[PDB]
């Protein structure tokens, strides 16, 4: 029911998510932020069953920031991905499985940009582009169609706009506004919200 | 002073003196000799009995932990049996996990870890026994010693117990790496012959050997045949 | 010499002196005796009256540890009451599991082992009580057992505990309890207690008696007061 | 009177004497040495056990490998050393399981030092009577050498020695060590020099020392123990150089 | 010397005496005196309270466990409060489970067991407090005393605390009349008995006296400073 | 002739001969190390005052908190170990709020004092819980609050014993301050007179000259809640003296 | 007699092992803290390089979180443990109440930990005293101090460790509203105070600042050299 | 010194003096037990001393039955002996439950002895001051005789003694085995009785001794009656 999309590039990773939090039918919030900055150059996008999303996101955020404070350097995106995957996978067997679907986006000085994908069963996969939610089924073909490994960031925001206006055209739920931000060597950069009135 | 009695107290000059006292307990134990031959390793110790009434078959100072490992001790008899049971159990745990016979080095590491585990707690005393753990693995012989401290060392040949220093000197004089076990058993009984203070007989000594076949305790008739020389 | 401080310790000559020191505890106690005869077992206690203020039928040293067995104690009364609670628990557990009244020999063995547990460990002292147990069952017969603070247990045809043990034992020795019957044995128990009581050192005593036997249908019970008065009058008459 | 017992009592003037007595123990131990170079880092130790009838079955008596990217040498009680090395290996592999990256050197040292501090603070257990040197390469800070003590206090050193004659070793290293100019060969020569100075034996036997080097080759760390021929060549070269320096005068 | 054998409860002495228990029994002597006496229809507790200073209020020496049981303490107030909590919970448990008031004899048996456990084990000290337990049950009025040693007694009357031998001898010489007394006569007898313990200069007052009465028709009630004046007025004077 | 063997004072759970249990007595001696605190109970209210004993000028005066609020109805003043005082204050606060949660009412001062006293009693270690300090609590508290019975002042000590007191002084100069309390105090005095008298006594005992900085003063009156005199109010009263 | 166990009180009610730990703190290297109007500066002396040691491993000043930092004088390992425990508590508090920690909250937690170790025998007190600095939500500067005993107190400015008495006397003399007016003046004040007790000026002081809404900055050795040069010249 | 008084601490010569004191505790009892093996039988004899006439002679015994085919004789503290007997019975029954066959005498001795080892290594508890001698028939090995001691040594024997006259008795038995011709059941019992009587000088009567036997014909442990004991005794005197 909630849409996440991520596009990796040569020197960046672009991420966007819908801004809707909802009750049964009422759309309680129009400006919900599903993006959590674990560190300066890594973001965690989370969608899933309510409560589990915020609880797990906050737990991983605070653990990563504790790593920062203790050791003086930030975790790698790959290491953060493996860590949150471990936490999610351990809970899967337990009586309190966090039903959460995540997308982790990061930039490493040594290893460059990275986008990571994990499902509620806690599989992990690096990917060039990925999406979560029912809208992902509609929008993945857009990315698979027009994506290039050498895509520039202007082209990437254009591609993302195409992907989202497809949701506007066809997806049953109303996802009127989306948040967008880029990670690069400089760090997380907020971008203007792609808003379809 | 207070350092003497406590086991979790470093003395001035940094000595854990209760452990040194346990090593002194080992030194009082009966002589035991270990010689690593090229094709085997012999473990020997005196089984001197207080009286004829004692039945030699009842108890053995040389025990097999596994098919290819066996060990001998100098020190406290009860402590020896506590750790021989624990060693057999550790080897079987290794076989359950890995479905391979445990290496001799690994077994001595584990039993030394146990011995170290005992020294730390004040409520317990260190094991007043040292062991010579011999084995044949990967077509190679092995001999090891594990002390009350929880430390282990690898010896080509060595002796424990009474007169261990003199026995070790006799060994380093007599030791040759090229020795076959047929000669090495002779050298071992001679090393013990230094220190009996009695007329050794088949009963008064217990000796065992390891080889490609595995560990075995050669019988009283066998040790009589070797003693005849 | 630090050997006597703890029960975990041994003396260099092979003696655990704390247990002996606890055995000296019961000798402080006033005497108590139990005699076994053909019909059953009779118990008696010399309960010194420390003050007139104290109620009669208080500071009872004769306890019922089950319907068919009774317990008489000498030594620390607190430890004795606790041991009685332990014995009652053991008897109840035996009934619950094995379905019948506990044999006295087994009960003595279990409480004795519980007592013996304490002599070993350093954290906890030996008990300060020595107590006698007695029962009658048509199968087992009359049985009298005594348990020391050590946990030693034995069967006695006649037994005494407390301050006047030795004198009470010779007086009991010249009795021939085996042939005799309980209704005479109560009188002779009263005689022995009155003999061993020291009027100078101990101001006064109230004789406390109990028995178990066929006359009770195998239930330990306190003596009827008429029989108590008869035995006490006989004891005073014999004392001269 | 006695404020040196139970490792949990601050003596007047506020000193924990049990840990100091433990620090006294490492001085008896066989000398261990570590030197940091631009291209690599080495560990060199004196095999104090020189009994004739001892077998060199193991990888090394003093040198232990804790991880792909680091190693350690230990001076102190061998049993506590075995325990600490087992704990170190478990810590490293736990970090690798959690983060799927190699343990940072400082983090591993810090974890074991936390254990060692914990044993000081709580009453029953004795402090670990061990001091050990850590050598490793990490992506963040490259080649690193670390020392630890029974107190649970660690530091980073360009070069240091622990054990018997550690003061003499450090005095020799202070003058000899060239900051930013060492290579692994020069550091090996310096190690042989300081070991010859400290060790009572007039000639380093080449069975009385164990030298191991850590280098990054082809993007993968390699921890290698110099074989007896290599260390024989090293002592021969040092003897020749020292004699030639002698011959000139 | 024999400084040894006194360190802990778990050490027997060479003459079969556990000295720490006796040292605990000394604790009751430290506290202010208390007296308890009974009649055929009533049981009474009376106490002498002490004050740290003139400004301070007098301490609470009589505590109610249940409607049918109440206690008075001599010795450590801490141990008194703890044991009172235990007794109150036992009585509440009996009322919850069986819907009957707990027998007072059984309650003192429970107190004896709980008190005995410290004496034998290393660790917790003996409860260094002496309590007088008074209550009415179906059997009748009852008074018990409990020592810091777990042994307990059943009494016609008893006094515990400092200088209590004087009260005990008064009670003993006057005991015969107590059984047939009215509650007023009985409380007056007990008040005179504790008056024996006081210093000659000191005298009974409304402030320093507390009275506790329980009977067939009367639940346990502590008559406080104002309420003791009816009972105190009858008393004549010091002899 | 000196006999100084003691040999029984060390270690709680040891009854010395004559059964005195000296560790608790030494803890009761410990509060005399603390700063003097003083409480007066009146019909108009109960007031609490204490000397801060500022070590250095750089230390912030507000940080020293020797009078605190258990709740609106009850406040406390403490003398002795600040740390175990903080522990007991926490126990008092949580117990007051638990009472509010369970019964929708405000605890009495006696009940709160009993609640903290029960915690203080646990040095005996009758409970098997590990998290109870073996040593007695080396602090004495003065609990002052207006309850159903009106203004009440309760005293608590390391033993855990507690009593109501019309006026009490704890701390170093409690001896002598209590004599001054005994002479000055009469039940009829208003809270203004009580404040003035308590500050007179504190001025007498205190080594340093009295100033708004070095004292802390508070009052809880039936209409009002627990209130601390500010710098200005303290200035007004210490000027009035 | 009465100095061998933490639990036992002495006659006159002195707990002496905690006093001995407070004495152990005095052995440690000096640290100083001062509250500027918009800055809090935390300065710590450096014992010595030893010429074969890497300075980065040894750092007395540490950041518990974005808005709080501490410096310590006392046992280094104990300080490391306490720092880690306070850091995890900081992140846990943010997790629990979705707000950043206040300086008084974290100093309360550290004090409670030290108190917990004092109260029970079988554990020794943390032989450290700490100087915790941070900016609260209102933006007021905060400086707190903690000791092995477990009491905590706010200080306008303070020092801990060896020479604390001398440097705090100097600071009682020097400190005023005028000195706190400038951030550079605050830094210069703490530098002069550490200069009061230290062998050499630039080499042997490690200094750091926290600004109103910025992370901790450890001043570069060149910056410290410039500041001591400005201080040295003015004399 | 102080190197004694705790079992854990080692002497500077590494001797653990406390267990050696436990060995003395056996001799403190003043009783002796002898066990001798035969070709088809094993016997245990020990003194039976009744201090008082009042004691029931049936109850006092040092011979106990661990299981149907194993018997033991305990020498030392009576209470520790009974406790070790109970532990042995539990070990035997648990062995039967787990492994489906009667425990061997050697394994029973080994289990009891290693328990004694855990006693002599852990601090708080003390070694049980008793010695056990077990007799049974094993089908493979024939008769067996074994002894546990407080240390944990459990060696098997042809013949043994324990108690105060152990050295004299083993000197006597050593001569008899040296002149080995055989031992049938009667000669086995006669050797045991002659050893005990000679070392003690007692010249026993049937009441003073209690004998227990196992035989390959009748494997069950049985304690012979006074009549059987007198039958053996009279045969000794006649020849």
């Amino acid at each position: 029911m909630e849409y996440l999309i991520g596009i990796q590039g040569p020197d960046y990773v672009l991420v966007a998510s819908d801004r809707v939090a909802a009750s049964n039918i009422v759309q309680m919030k129009d400006d919900h932020d599903k993006m959590f900055k674990m560190s300066e150059k890594i973001l965690l996008l989370c969608v899933g069953e309510a409560g589990d999303t915020v609880q797990f996101a906050e737990y991983i955020q605070k653990n990563v920031q504790l790593y920062k404070m203790r050791n003086g350097y930030e975790l790698s995106p790959t290491a953060a991905a493996n860590f949150t995957r471990r936490n999610l996978a351990d809970c899967l067997r337990s009586r309190t499985p966090y039903h959460v679907n995540l997308l982790l986006a990061g930039y490493d000085e040594h290893e460059g940009p990275a986008l990571y994908y994990m499902d509620y069963l806690a599989a992990l996969a690096k990917a060039p582009f990925a999406a979560h939610g029912y809208g992902a089924f509609l929008t993945l073909s857009i990315l698979d169609r027009y994506y290039t490994p050498t895509i520039s960031r202007e082209r990437a925001v254009e591609l993302l706009r195409k992907c989202l206006e497809e949701l506007q055209k066809r997806f049953i739920l109303n996802l009127p506004t989306f948040s967008v931000r880029i990670i690069d060597k400089n760090g997380i950069h907020d971008l203007d919200n792609i808003s379809f009135p | 002073r207070g350092y003497s009695f406590s086991l979790t107290t470093f003395s001035p000059s940094g000595k854990l003196v209760q452990i040194e006292y346990a090593l002194a307990a080992v030194a009082g134990g009966a002589p035991s000799v270990g010689i690593k031959a090229a094709n085997g390793v012999v473990l020997a110790t005196e089984k001197k009995q207080k009286s004829i009434l004692y039945d030699e078959r009842s108890v053995h100072k040389v025990e097999p932990i596994t098919k290819h490992i066996g060990l001998v001790y100098s020190g406290m008899g009860p402590d020896y049996r506590v750790l021989v049971h624990r060693a057999r159990k550790l080897a079987q745990q290794y076989y359950l996990v890995y479905q391979e016979p445990i290496p001799t080095a690994q077994l001595v590491q584990r039993v030394a870890s146990v011995m170290q585990e005992y020294t730390q707690s004040g409520g317990v005393r260190p094991f007043g026994v040292s062991l010579l753990i011999c084995g044949w693995n990967e077509g190679r012989p092995y001999l090891f010693q594990s002390d009350p401290s929880g430390a282990y060392f690898a010896w080509k040949a060595t002796a424990m117990g009474k007169n261990y220093v003199n026995g070790k000197t006799f060994l380093e004089k007599r030791y040759n790496e090229d020795l076959e076990l047929e000669d090495a058993i002779h050298t071992a009984i001679l090393t013990l012959k230094e220190s009996f203070e009695g007329q050794m007989t088949e009963d008064n000594i217990e000796v065992g050997i390891c080889n490609e076949a595995g560990f075995r305790r050669l019988t009283p008739t066998e040790v009589k045949d070797y003693l005849a020389a | 010499t630090g050997y006597d401080l703890s029960a975990s310790t041994f003396s260099p000559d092979g003696r655990v002196f704390q247990v002996e020191y606890a055995m000296k505890a019961v000798e402080n106690s006033s005497t108590a005796i139990g005699i076994r005869c053909k019909d059953g077992v009779v118990f008696g206690v010399e309960k010194l009256v420390l003050s007139k203020l104290y109620e009669e039928g208080s500071n009872k040293r004769l306890f019922n540890v089950d319907r068919h067995v009774g317990m008489a104690v000498a030594g620390l009364l607190a430890d004795a009451r606790s041991l009685a609670d332990i014995a009652r628990e053991e008897a109840s557990n035996f009934r619950s599991n094995f379905g019948y009244n506990i044999p006295l020999k087994h009960l003595a063995d279990r409480v004795a082992m519980y007592v013996h547990a304490y002599t070993l460990y350093s954290a906890v002292r030996p008990f300060g009580c020595s107590f006698m147990l007695g029962s009658y069952s048509v199968n087992d017969g009359a049985q009298l057992y005594m348990i020391d603070p050590s946990g030693v247990s034995y069967g006695y045809w006649g037994c005494a505990i407390g301050k006047a043990r030795q004198a009470a034992k010779t007086e009991i020795e010249k009795l021939q309890m085996k042939e005799m019957t309980c209704r005479d044995i109560v009188k002779e128990v009263a005689k022995i207690i009155y003999i061993v009581h020291d009027e100078v050192k101990d101001k006064a005593f109230e004789l406390e008696l109990s028995w178990v036997g066929e006359l009770t249908n195998g239930r330990h019970e306190i003596v009827p007061k008429d029989i108590r008065e008869e035995a006490e009058k006989y004891a005073k008459e014999s004392l001269k | 009177r006695r404020y040196d017992s139970r490792t949990t009592i601050f003596s007047p003037e506020g000193r924990l004497y049990q840990v100091e007595y433990a620090m006294e123990a490492i001085g008896h131990a066989g000398t261990c040495l570590g030197i940091l170079a631009n291209d690599g880092v080495l560990l060199a130790a004196e095999r104090r056990n020189i009994h004739k009838l001892l077998d060199e079955v193991f990888f090394s008596e003093k040198i232990y490998k804790l991880n792909e990217d680091m190693a350690c040498s230990v001076a102190g009680i061998t049993s506590d050393a075995n325990v600490l090395t087992n704990e170190l290996r478990l810590i490293a592999q736990r970090y690798l399981l959690q983060y799927q990256e190699p343990i940072p050197c400082e983090q591993l040292v810090t974890a074991l030092c936390d254990i060692k501090q914990a044993y000081t603070q709580f009453g029953g257990k004795r402090p670990f009577g061990v001091s050990l040197l850590y050598i490793g390469w990490d992506k963040h800070y490259g080649f690193q050498l670390y020392q630890s003590d029974p107190s649970g206090n660690y530091g980073g050193w360009k070069a240091t020695c622990i054990g018997n004659n550690s003061a003499a070793a450090v005095s020799m290293l202070k003058q000899d060590y060239k900051e930013g100019e060492m290579t692994l060969k020069s550091a090996l020569a310096l190690a042989i020099k300081v070991l010859n100075k400290t060790m009572d034996v007039s000639k380093l036997s080449a069975e009385k020392v164990e030298i191991a080097t850590l280098t990054r080759e082809n993007g993968k760390t390699v921890i290698r123990v110099l074989k007896q021929k290599e260390v024989e060549q090293l002592i021969k070269k040092h003897e020749e150089e020292e004699a030639k320096a002698e011959r000139e005068k | 010397f024999r400084n040894q054998y006194d360190n802990d409860v778990t050490v027997w002495s060479p003459q079969g005496r556990i000295h720490q228990i006796e040292y605990a029994m000394e604790a009751v002597k430290q506290g202010s005196a208390t007296v308890g006496l009974k009649s055929k229809t009533h049981a009474v507790l009376v106490a002498l309270k002490r004050a740290q200073s003139e400004l301070a209020a007098h301490q609470k020496k009589i505590l109610h466990v249940d409607n049918h049981i109440g206690i008075s303490i001599a010795g450590l107030t801490a141990d008194a409060r703890l044991l009172c909590n235990f007794m109150r919970q036992e009585c509440l448990d009996s009322r919850f489970v069986f819907d009957r008031p707990l027998p007072v004899s059984r309650l003192v048996s429970l107190i004896g067991s709980k008190t005995q456990i410290p004496t034998q084990r290393y660790g917790r000290r003996p409860y260094g407090v002496g309590l007088l337990i008074a209550g009415y049950d179906d059997m009748g009025p009852h008074i018990f005393q409990t020592c810091p040693s777990a042994n307990y007694f059943d009494c016609r009357a008893m006094s515990i605390g400092a200088r209590s031998q004087s009260a005990r001898t008064y009670l003993e010489r006057h005991m015969s009349e107590f059984m047939e007394c009215n509650l007023n006569e009985l409380v007056k007898h007990g008040l005179r008995a504790l008056r024996e313990t006081l210093p000659a200069e000191q005298d009974l007052t409304t402030k320093n006296v507390s009275i506790g009465i329980v009977g067939k028709d009367l639940e346990f009630t502590i008559y406080d400073d104002d309420d003791v004046s009816p009972f105190l007025e009858g008393l004549e004077e010091r002899p | 002739m000196f006999l100084t063997r003691s040999e029984y004072d060390r270690g709680v759970n040891t009854f010395s001969p004559e059964g005195r249990l000296f560790q608790v007595e030494y803890a009761i001696e410990a509060i005399k190390l603390g700063s003097t605190a003083i409480g007066i109970q009146t019909s108009e209210g109960v007031c609490l005052a204490v000397e801060k004993r500022i070590t250095s000028p750089l230390m912030e005066p507000s940080s020293i908190e020797k009078i605190v609020e258990i709740d609106a109805h009850i406040g406390c003043a403490m003398s002795g170990l600040i740390a175990d005082a903080k522990t007991l204050i926490d126990k008092a606060r949580v117990e007051t709020q638990n009472h509010w949660f369970t019964y929708n009412e405000t605890m009495t001062v006696e009940s709160v004092t009993q609640a903290v006293s029960n915690l203080a009693l646990q040095f005996g270690e009758e409970d098997a819980d590990p998290g109870a300090m073996s040593r007695p609590f080396g602090v004495a508290l003065l609990f002052g609050g207006v309850d159903e019975k009106g203004p009440q002042l309760f005293h608590m000590d390391p033993s855990g014993t507690f009593v109501q007191c019309d006026a009490r002084a704890i701390g170093s100069a409690s001896e002598g301050a209590q004599s001054s309390l005994q002479e000055v105090y009469h039940k009829s005095m208003t809270l203004k007179e009580a404040i003035k008298s308590s500050l007179i006594i504190l001025k007498q005992v205190m080594e340093e000259k009295l100033n708004a900085t070095n004292i802390e003063l508070a009052t809880v009156q039936p209409g009002q809640n627990f209130h601390m005199f500010t710098k200005e109010e303290l200035e007004e009263v210490i000027k009035d003296i | 007699s009465y100095d061998r166990a933490i639990t036992v009180f002495s006659p006159d009610g002195h707990l002496f092992q905690v006093e001995y730990a407070q004495e152990a703190v005095k052995k440690g290297s000096t640290a100083v803290g001062v509250r500027g109007r918009d800055i809090v500066v935390l300065g710590v002396e450096k014992k010595s390089v030893a010429k074969l040691q890497d300075e980065r491993t040894v750092r007395k000043i540490c950041a518990l979180d974005d808005n709080v930092c501490m410096a310590f004088a006392g046992l280094t390992a104990d300080a490391r443990i306490v720092i880690n425990r306070a850091r995890v508590e900081c992140q846990s508090h943010r997790l629990t109440v979705e707000d950043p920690v206040t300086v008084e909250y974290i100093t309360r937690y550290i004090a409670s930990l030290k108190q917990r170790y004092t109260q029970s025998n079988g554990r020794r007190p943390f032989g450290i005293s700490a100087l915790i600095v941070g900016f609260d939500f209102d933006g007021t500067p905060r400086l707190y101090q903690t000791d092995p005993s477990g009491t905590y107190h706010a200080w306008k400015a303070n020092a801990i460790g060896r020479g604390a008495k001398s440097v705090r006397e100097f600071l009682e003399k020097n400190y005023t509203d005028e000195a706190i007016e400038t951030d550079d003046l605050t830094i210069k004040l703490v530098i002069k105070a550490l200069l009061e007790v230290v062998q050499s000026g630039g080499k042997n002081i490690e200094l750091a600042v926290m600004r109103r809404d910025q992370s901790l900055k450890i001043l570069n050795p060149e910056e410290i050299e410039k500041y001591v040069a400005e201080i040295e010249k003015e004399k | 010194a102080g190197f004694d008084r705790h079992i854990t601490i080692f002497s500077p010569e590494g001797r653990l003096y406390q267990v050696e004191y436990a060995f003395k505790a056996i001799n403190q009892g003043g009783l002796t037990s002898v066990a001798v093996r035969g070709k088809d039988c094993a016997v245990i004899v020990t003194q039976k001393k009744v201090p008082d006439k009042l004691l029931d002679s049936s109850t006092v015994t040092h011979l106990f039955k661990i299981t149907e085919n194993i018997g033991c004789v305990m020498t030392g503290m009576t209470a520790d002996s009974r406790s070790q007997v109970q532990r042995a019975r539990y070990e035997a029954a648990n062995w039967k439950y787990k492994y489906g066959y009667e425990i061997p005498v050697d394994m029973l001795c080994k289990r009891i002895a290693d328990i004694s080892q855990v006693y002599t290594q852990n601090a708080e508890m003390r070694p049980l001051g008793c010695c056990m001698i077990l007799i049974g028939i094993d089908e493979e090995q024939g008769p067996q005789v074994y002894k546990c001691d407080p240390a944990g040594y459990y060696c098997g024997f042809k013949a043994t003694a324990a108690g105060v006259k152990q050295t004299e008795s083993t000197s006597f038995l050593e001569k008899k085995v040296k002149k080995k011709f055989d031992w049938t059941f009667e000669q086995t019992v006669e050797t045991a009785i002659t050893c005990l009587s000679t070392v003690l000088s007692i010249d026993f009567k049937p009441s003073e001794i209690e004998v227990g036997v196992v035989t390959v014909e009748n494997p069950k442990f049985r304690i012979l009656t006074e009549a059987e004991i007198d039958a053996h005794l009279v045969a000794l005197a006649e020849r």
